[PDB]
Order: C-alpha cells, then structure tokens, then sequence
DNA sequence: TGGGAACAACACGATGACCTAAGAGGTGACAGCCGC
DNA sequence: GCGGCTGTCACCTGCTCATCGTGTTGTTCCCA
C-alpha cells in the first residue's frame, strides 16, 4: 500500500523513498500527457520533461509532507497540473520566438549588406 | 540486485554510456585485432 | 534557429540532471534523466535516426546540426556547389 | 513623490484522477534475426 | 553453421495562430 511507502519515505527510508518514486513517475508521465498533447504548441515535446520536475517536488515534499488523510496520488496530481499550469504560462507569455529557419536565413539579409 | 547483494566485489556493473566509455579505456585492440586476424585466416562462411 | 531549441533542451535535461544529482535522488529518477539527456543529445546532432522527430513550431521536424550538411538543401549541395552570384541579370530573351 | 496598479519573479502543491489526431510514396542494398 | 525475410538505411521530390492554480513580493511603471 502506498501508505506504508510514504511514511517510511517521510521517516526517511532511502528503499522507500525509491519503491515510491517509481510508482509516482508513471502517473506523473500519464497525467503530464493526457495534458500537454491536447494543448496548442509544442508542449506536447515537454511531457517527460515535467514529469521529472513533479518528480523532483515530489522529492522534496516528503520531508515534511504532514498527512491529512489525501492520499499520495492527490498530491502528485495537485503537483502536476501546477507544473502543467507553470508551462502555460511560459508559453502564453510572448509567444514570438517561432523556430522557423525559413525566415532567419532566407528572408532575413544581413544588416551590413 | 540479488547478484550484487549476494556476490558483490568480484564484478562490476553500470548502465548508460559509462560503461561503453569504461569499456572502451580498459579494452586494447591489439589483442582483438589479433584473434581478428586467426579467424578471418581459418573461418568458415558467414563467420569469415 | 532549429538548433536554438535543441540546444535548450539538452541543457535542460543537463542542468535537471545536476540538480538530481545534488539531491541524492533515487536510481530511477537519475536513470530517467540520464536517459532523457541521452536522447537531447541525440535529437541535436540527428533528429530522426531514433524514436520520433522533434517537431518545432509546426507538425515538421526540427533541424539537426547533421541535417544541415546532408540532403538536397544541405550546406554541400545548396551552397558550396552552387552559389548565388553579383553582377548577374536575367530576362525573357527575343531572337535578333 | 504619494497612491494605484502590471509584469516578473517566487513559493507551494485546491478529497480527484489514461492521446490525438494525422496517416496510400517508390526502388535498391544489406545485415541482422529467426528458422531450418 | 547457413538459408530466408524483414526490417532499416540510402536516393529521388516540392500566411492564421486555444491559458493556469492560488497567493504573495518587489520592481517598475501609470496617474495625480
């Protein structure tokens, strides 16, 4: 039971804290996805990407991760949709740098001639 | 796991590229180039 | 640039992994960020010998520091070869 | 220069949980992997 | 150990643009 896993990870069990891990990067890579391939640009080439970060808040919960009854999965998919939220708003932000070498080098001149 | 927990301190492992990278310093191609050349001078088919 | 964005994500993955590292994160983590950083490094030089591409923008492919020397448009065949020159002209031609 | 307000940074982690559609190439050359 | 076949690597070809999850801090502005 994942109960078990996070209060031997909370205590500080180095096997727990591994067993456990494993099981959250899975969600996290399956929540990541379900999320980023429906979004519009090119977020959908981040999932994995964030799936490590949620992973690594993860990693730095379980130090003080006072429990209250929510089950770990909660807290994992609170911790992804902020990262997938956090991504949002790096994109929508400015969204002027198009990677599209059809303009850079052939429709962009050099400015000394 | 078992491996390492039971006979550990005789073998060493690794994943990734550190253990091509361990395996290309530490092996000499002298040696292999050796046996290369006995096998192609009597090798069979696709061996050869 | 193509090279702009594949260069960012491997010093993400970089940057990500040295940051695991510090912390002392289990073997999966670090062996999924290792493996993550393999696979940047392999989209930078060629995007489409593994796996899928890294699409940019768009739907296509992004472009590889290999794929900028090989094919019809590479750096060999479109401009090397084959340049564009000064004090040249062009027009429809008539018989005299 | 006072308050009033906009962006860039941050720190956390809202009792609930899986993609998305697009998608008809063709022809060589070959070295593996699987079958005898 | 030596075949099929089975993929995998080469070549040939070409202007629009959709948001989060809350809450807070500090600078940098806008007005007066």
């Amino acid at each position: 039971t994942v109960g078990g896993l996070v209060h031997r990870a909370v205590d500080g069990d180095e096997q727990a804290t591994h067993d456990l891990l494993a099981h959250v990067h899975p969600l996290a890579l399956r929540y990541c996805r379900t999320r980023l391939s429906r979004l519009p640009g090119d977020a959908r080439h981040f999932v994995e990407d964030l799936a490590q970060e949620v992973c690594v808040a993860v990693l730095l919960a379980l130090p003080r991760y006072k429990d209250t009854g929510r089950p770990f999965e909660a807290f994992v998919f609170a911790i992804a949709a902020h990262k997938v939220a956090d991504l949002q708003r790096a994109a929508m932000r400015h969204p002027g740098s198009t990677a599209v070498p059809s303009d850079e080098m052939p429709e962009r001149p050099d400015d000394s001639l | 796991r078992e491996l390492r927990d039971r006979f550990g301190t005789y073998f060493d492992g690794s994943m990734g590229a550190a253990a091509l990278q361990k395996r290309l310093e530490s092996f000499d191609l002298d040696e292999e180039a050796e046996r290369l050349r006995e096998i192609i001078r009597t090798g069979k088919g696709q061996k050869k | 640039s193509d090279l702009n964005d594949l260069y960012r994500r491997v010093i993400n993955r970089n940057n990500r992994l040295k940051r695991l590292l510090d912390l002392g994160a289990p073997e999966i983590i670090v062996n999924n960020e290792k493996r993550m950083l393999q696979e940047a490094v392999d989209a930078l030089f060629d995007n489409g010998r593994r796996g899928r591409p890294v699409t940019g923008p768009g739907n296509r492919p992004l472009k590889s520091l290999s794929d900028m020397l090989k094919g019809k448009q590479g750096r060999f065949r479109q401009n090397l070869l084959g340049k564009r020159v000064d004090y040249s002209a062009r027009s429809v031609i008539v018989v005299g």
